[PDB]
């Protein structure tokens, strides 16, 4: 009762599995799950007596709960008379740490929006912001382009600032979940060789979560929302190109490379539809209708996880569609590679661009014919 | 014990251990102070450390007596203790290598248990008499000590009854049995027997009652079954003759009292129990049968009673022993009922002291039973001392005037105390501490609000016109009463005169609001800005010995560098400012002051080459030359005093003044005015010996070049308003080599200020960078 | 060097076994009344000693 | 990370400056007492 | 990182003789005027 009602478990001299030596409350680096549990052998084991064990690992979950939201908080004698059991005394225990569980998650939802933060994460560390991103990725490019960066954005001050001036500016964003954003570099942007034609563009954009909520959105989660990010990211680039040549032929060989134009991004359209709908669409609603409601502590925690292994199958980071994604990354270059001539105002690399294209989307068909 | 403690340990035992390598005593402090548990109240695998103890030991039995004596003084960490000292002795190499630091260290260098309590209560008078600094004693004539076996107790002395003796043999059945319930009864009430005798006693101990062996088997069988209990009340009863007087603590004598209520109570069954078996209608079984409950208690209670007895303990110590007692076991009772409600009466009178001190701040020591141990203090001494004598020896921490459960929010407690205390100057026990934690908690929240809202903005406001040098139009006033006094340092003379022309100054210049300056006084420092600078640059480091030679002769004579300003402040607010702050305080003030002296120097320098123009520009190439050396002077002097009061003090006092403004703890003011003192000292490159010393040196050599331009600018500035080669011979060697000097220093300033950038990485230096380099000819030359 | 406790927490340490300075007890005393995880004191002891 | 090292000097840095100030107000109470 | 973590070294190590020399005027001083 001691530890469902207070989060606390009393030894005295110690030689039992349950315990408590729980972690100051003066440092806040934990995450509060950190508490006692320190395994002791018991007395007994000619046929392992044991206490009721249907409660013995929910006193101990719920005991470190209580823990952390007080924070802010049978017979063989001839006589349930025959029959030996927990039971009775098992249920008005397991209710009240239930209920202690219960309040504790709720709190935690209902508090420190432990949602929000989800939501939050997924407009700003995944790209899920339209009209923001086909601003600021267009604004980064006109101080960088054709992939890599031409010695710009190698220090995360630059498009920090570009950033900030970026984030009035928005159609997911301006709330306190969507600020204290980290937007970094994990490479300094110098290839070995630089090319006009590529789409390969990284960077790590990151939300902000509370210490109470970091148990369920995990920086797992924020990692695969980064990659389907920068993923997302690269297919802007391939749109702001796109923009870019039309903007080209606009202003104004030029018919035929139109319609290669045309073709691949038909074809490139219908790719990113359907990534669009299976990586973007099922997990992306099975990530905002996925939040704890009855209040369930560590079922916040699954249906991240699950959000992010679901994401990421869709997304075909998997071993069985990687070459799918790769080829696409190169179907994307070539479009590009196609769109940077367009009409001036090379017909061979147009021509080049084209076969490429028609190769990527060849390989596309072949990989996901193969996996099939 | 150190405001640092963990950095002095790991010093210490590094010397101890002649280890000053290796990760280093950083690593080690640093992992100290990171990896805590919150506190030492957590039970080990005890048996297991039990054992590891007992296979290094040469004798377990006495370690263990030992653990056992510890425990009967409820002495603080004690399981942990000997788990640490386990999983020490569970390696050899850190085993060894200490026995060889401490054979190093060693190389390189008859009273009664009634007569002994007697001595205890002396001793105690004696020290509660110091303790309390002469307050009151609890002192009354007692003849119950000139006679306790006489009065129902057990003393060494004591034996069975040599007027009533029979056979008990001879006697028949029900006739022996009369006369051991008798015997019996007695005993358990503390007097001797008839058949039960009660043995003297070494040392305050149980009472041990010896039977007679004439008993019958079954019969003296079960006589030494009941003597537990008459050995139980025996020592029962000395203990309440013995603390039924008024010598020991408060919670001495109320456990006293509970405890011979309980033993008048057990001597009430005790009469009833020996007449039934005057009638016969009682059984050995049924007299251990009828008080098992009871018999539980009574032997709970006599241990608490040994171990109170044994260590001495009085005040929080018997307090922590009686919440050892009843915690030791927790949870489900036979007889822990007598155990509670005995802890809570003891510590009534302590649980009153405490309530009186955490909800209005009252506090007193009738034989320093409490958490505090009273030590009078000065407040007003506390802005005039290093370390503030307020809340480290006005009311101490200890571990034995401290009960068990109130150390835990001891802190949290004493804070709301003092808070209470000054807000003026100007509760029942439980088997948990939250119980009363929470309590405390929300006594301390109000206790600071309160406090708070009795201590008040206008301290602040005149510490910055005056040290901040805010409406600087009175230094620069007293520039000119400086300059008079350049000979030998101001500390030579008093600071009375120096006040009068201030407050002479003062009533010329529009200061009527704002009455907080007559806090200000006059310090003479036995050291001038430079060299104490230079010292505090020094010290702790290997720069002390090279500088100790260092004198300001050399460098710019300091006459009026000495002079600085203290804000002394009476009680409760002289615990806001003290001596600690107050150094950084005069040393910060005394910089800018002899700053604003260069720069008004500098200025008038400046501005009287005015009659320059009164001759030709062909005649004073040689003036134009120096004109342009003094002018960079004078520039590099403005950029660092913009840079260093419109970059640095007024955003740290905006910091400071967000801070006191949201916090109302007065601790927390007290940190966030430390913090933001370091701030200043830092960004005016005072943790920097190298950068300290270059800016003394620069700011030496622009003084000295305008001390030297000032002789002969007055003197044409004379000849020109009189008149209304010469020239060049005016124009001194010594101008170039000035330059120079200044351009290296200027140099040698922006080269260190870059070299912390990149590796110390300080937020002040860049900004020294770059106003240094901010003409396209030093930015390639940083 | 040692005071009253100081001295009785030695003498238990050497009937627990180890020779020991009085300045370090005095140390491991204080770090002990620190409130600090008898694990991580066994550890930082064992660095100043091995080391 | 290179944060905590960088935070790490910078308060040590101080922490010299403040044992410097406290070792010259002792000496400094010793000569006057 | 290796240049902070030499300039933390240095630091401590020069708060580790000023708390030394500390704790010995600390010593001095009740052991002269107490």
């Amino acid at each position: 009762h001691d530890w469902v009602y207070s989060g606390v478990f009393r030894d005295v001299y110690g030689e039992f599995m349950i315990q408590v030596n729980h972690e100051y409350l003066g440092c806040r680096d934990k995450s509060y799950w950190t508490h006692g549990y320190v395994l002791v052998s018991k007395e007994v084991e000619a046929c392992v007596p044991v206490f009721l064990k249907h409660v013995a690992h929910d006193v101990y979950v719920c005991g470190k709960t209580i823990n952390l939201l007080k924070l802010c908080c049978v017979q063989p004698d001839t006589d349930p008379l025959p029959v030996l059991m927990k039971h009775s005394v098992t249920a008005p225990l397991a209710a009240h740490v239930s209920l202690v569980n219960k309040a504790a998650v709720d709190y935690f939802f209902v508090e420190l929006h432990l949602g929000a933060h989800f939501e939050a994460l997924r407009h700003f560390l995944l790209m899920e912001d339209g009209e923001f991103a086909q601003s600021l990725s267009d604004l980064l490019f006109e101080k960088l382009g054709a992939g890599q960066t031409p010695g710009e954005l190698l220090s995360p001050l630059v498009l920090n600032s570009v950033l900030s001036k970026a984030l009035q500016y928005s159609l997911h964003g301006d709330t306190p979940h969507a600020a204290n954003l980290s937007f970094a570099l994990k490479f300094l942007p110098e290839a070995f060789a630089p090319n006009a034609p590529d789409v390969l563009s990284c960077l790590e954009l990151r939300y902000k979560v509370d210490w109470p909520l970091n148990i369920v959105v995990t920086e797992g989660c924020l990692s695969r929302y980064s990659g389907i990010f920068s993923f997302l990211l690269q297919l802007k680039l391939m749109m702001w190109t796109l923009k870019d040549v039309c903007f080209h032929l606009k202003r104004t060989q030029f018919r035929q490379l139109q319609l290669f134009k045309h073709e691949m991004q038909h074809f490139v359209k219908v790719i990113q539809g359907y990534i669009a709908n299976q990586i973007l669409h099922v997990t992306w609603c099975e990530f905002r209708a996925r939040l704890a409601s009855v209040g369930d502590l560590e079922e916040i925690q699954r249906a991240h996880a699950e959000y992010l292994h679901k994401a990421v199958f869709r997304g075909l980071l998997t071993e069985k569609a990687a070459p799918a994604m790769n080829i696409i990354h190169s179907l994307f270059s070539l479009v590009l590679k196609f769109r940077s001539q367009l009409i001036s105002q090379n017909f061979a690399l147009m021509q080049q661009s084209y076969s490429t294209f028609k190769y990527y989307s060849h390989f596309l068909f072949k990989v996901v014919s193969k996996l099939v | 014990m150190s405001e640092f403690r963990i950095h002095h340990d790991v010093n210490e035992l590094l010397s101890l251990l002649r280890v000053h390598g290796g990760d280093g005593a950083e690593v080690y402090i640093d992992l100290l102070q990171k990896n805590r548990t919150p506190y030492v109240t957590t039970t080990v695998s005890a048996h297991s450390a039990k054992v590891k103890i007992a296979e290094f030991s040469r004798t377990p039995e006495d370690f263990l007596k030992k653990y056992d004596e510890l425990k009967s003084k409820n002495t603080r960490n004690l399981d942990p203790l000997v788990y640490l000292l386990s999983k020490l002795m569970e390696d050899r190499e850190t085993l060894q290598y200490l026995q060889q630091n401490a054979k190093e260290r060693a190389e390189l260098a008859g009273p009664t248990w009634q007569q002994s309590l007697e001595l205890t209560r002396k001793m105690l008078r004696d020290k509660q008499s110091k303790k309390n600094s002469g307050q009151r004693l609890p002192v009354l004539p007692a003849w119950v000590y000139e006679r306790p076996a006489l009065l129902g107790d057990f003393l060494p002395g004591t034996g069975g009854s040599a007027d009533t003796a029979v056979p008990i043999g001879s006697l028949p059945l029900a006739s022996q049995e009369a006369a051991v319930v008798e015997d019996l009864l007695y005993v358990l009430v503390g007097v001797d027997g008839r058949y039960i005798s009660a043995q003297p006693l070494t040392g305050r101990q149980g009472r041990t009652f010896l039977v007679d062996p004439n008993l019958d088997l079954s019969i003296r069988e079960l006589v030494s079954r009941i003597l537990p209990v008459a050995a139980s009340y025996s020592t029962v009863t000395r203990f309440i003759e013995e603390k039924s007087s008024f010598e020991y603590g408060q919670v001495n004598h109320a456990l006293a009292a509970a405890m011979r209520t309980l033993v008048k109570e057990y001597l009430v069954l005790v009469t009833q129990l020996e007449q039934l078996q005057r009638q016969g209608l009682l059984s050995l079984q049924k007299l251990w049968f009828y008080i098992q409950p009871a018999m539980r208690s009574l032997d709970i209670l006599a241990s608490l009673a040994t171990s109170v007895d044994k260590g001495e303990c009085i005040g929080g110590a018997t307090l922590s022993l009686l919440h050892d007692r009843s915690f030791s076991y927790t949870g489900d009772s036979q007889a822990q009922e007598l155990c509670l409600h005995l802890t809570k009466a003891a510590s009534t009178p302590y649980f009153e002291i405490l309530e009186k001190w955490i909800y209005r701040g009252i506090i007193d020591d009738p034989y320093s039973e409490f958490m505090v141990e009273e030590h009078e203090l000065r407040k007003e001494k506390i802005q005039e001392d290093y370390n503030d004598k307020y809340w480290d020896q006005r009311y101490t921490v200890v571990q034995r005037q401290i009960p068990s459960f109130l150390q835990k929010m001891a802190g949290k407690v004493l804070s709301t105390g003092k808070y209470l205390n000054v807000v003026r100057e100007c509760v029942v026990y439980t088997l948990k501490e939250r119980a009363y934690v929470e309590q405390i908690e929300k006594a301390f929240s109000y206790a600071s609000k309160v406090l708070l809202d009795f201590l008040m903005l206008a301290h602040l406001r005149s510490i910055k016109r005056y040290f901040l040098m805010d409406q600087g139009d009175f230094f620069v006033h007293f520039m000119d009463l400086t300059e008079e006094e350049l000979k030998k340092p101001v500390d030579d003379i008093t600071p009375t005169r120096l006040e009068a022309l201030l407050e002479l100054a003062l009533r010329m210049s529009t200061a009527n609001t704002d009455p907080f300056k007559d806090d200000l006084k006059i310090d003479l420092m036995p050291h001038d800005l430079i060299t104490q600078l230079l010292r505090v640059l020094a010290i702790e480091t290997q720069q002390e010995k090279a500088m100790v030679h260092a004198d300001p002769t050399e460098l710019t004579l300091s006459g009026l560098e000495a002079f600085s300003f203290d804000y002394v402040v009476t009680w409760p607010l002289s615990l806001i400012i003290n001596r600690k702050a107050l150094t950084r305080y005069q040393m910060l003030f005394r910089h800018m002051f002899y700053c604003k002296h260069v720069e008004r120097q500098l200025c008038s320098v400046w501005i009287s080459n005015k009659a320059a123009k009164r001759f030709s520009l062909h005649s004073a190439k040689w003036f134009a030359g120096a004109f342009t050396l003094r002018q960079r002077m004078l520039n590099f002097v403005q950029n660092i005093q913009s840079y260093m009061m419109f970059e640095v003090m007024e955003p740290t006092w905006h910091v400071l003044e967000q801070n006191l403004r949201s916090a109302s703890n007065i601790d927390d003011v007290l940190g966030h005015h430390a913090s933001f003192l370091d701030n200043c000292l830092k960004d005016c490159m005072l943790t920097n010996p190298e950068l300290l010393r270059v800016f003394s040196k620069l700011m030496s050599v622009c003084v000295m070049f305008t001390n030297c331009l000032q002789r002969f600018t007055q003197s044409m500035k004379l000849d020109s308003e009189l008149g209304h080669p010469q020239l060049a011979s005016s124009f001194e060697a010594t101008i170039t080599k000035f330059d120079k000097n200044f351009s290296a220093h200027l140099l040698d300033l922006l080269a260190r200020l870059s070299i912390y950038s990149t590796s110390d990485c300080e937020h002040g230096m860049a900004s020294v960078i770059s106003r240094l380099d901010f003409n396209g000819f030093y930015t390639e030359r940083l | 060097v040692l005071s009253a406790e100081e001295t009785e927490l030695f003498e238990l340490a050497q009937a627990a076994g180890g020779a020991m300075d009085p300045e370090v007890f005095k140390i491991l005393v204080d770090l002990l009344k620190l409130n600090v995880a008898p694990l991580a004191v066994f550890q930082m002891l064992k660095s100043m000693c091995a080391g | 990370n290179m944060k905590d090292f960088e935070n790490q000097i910078t308060e040590l840095k101080k922490e010299n400056f403040n044992l410097k100030l406290r070792i010259y107000f002792l000496e400094e109470r010793m000569q006057q007492e």
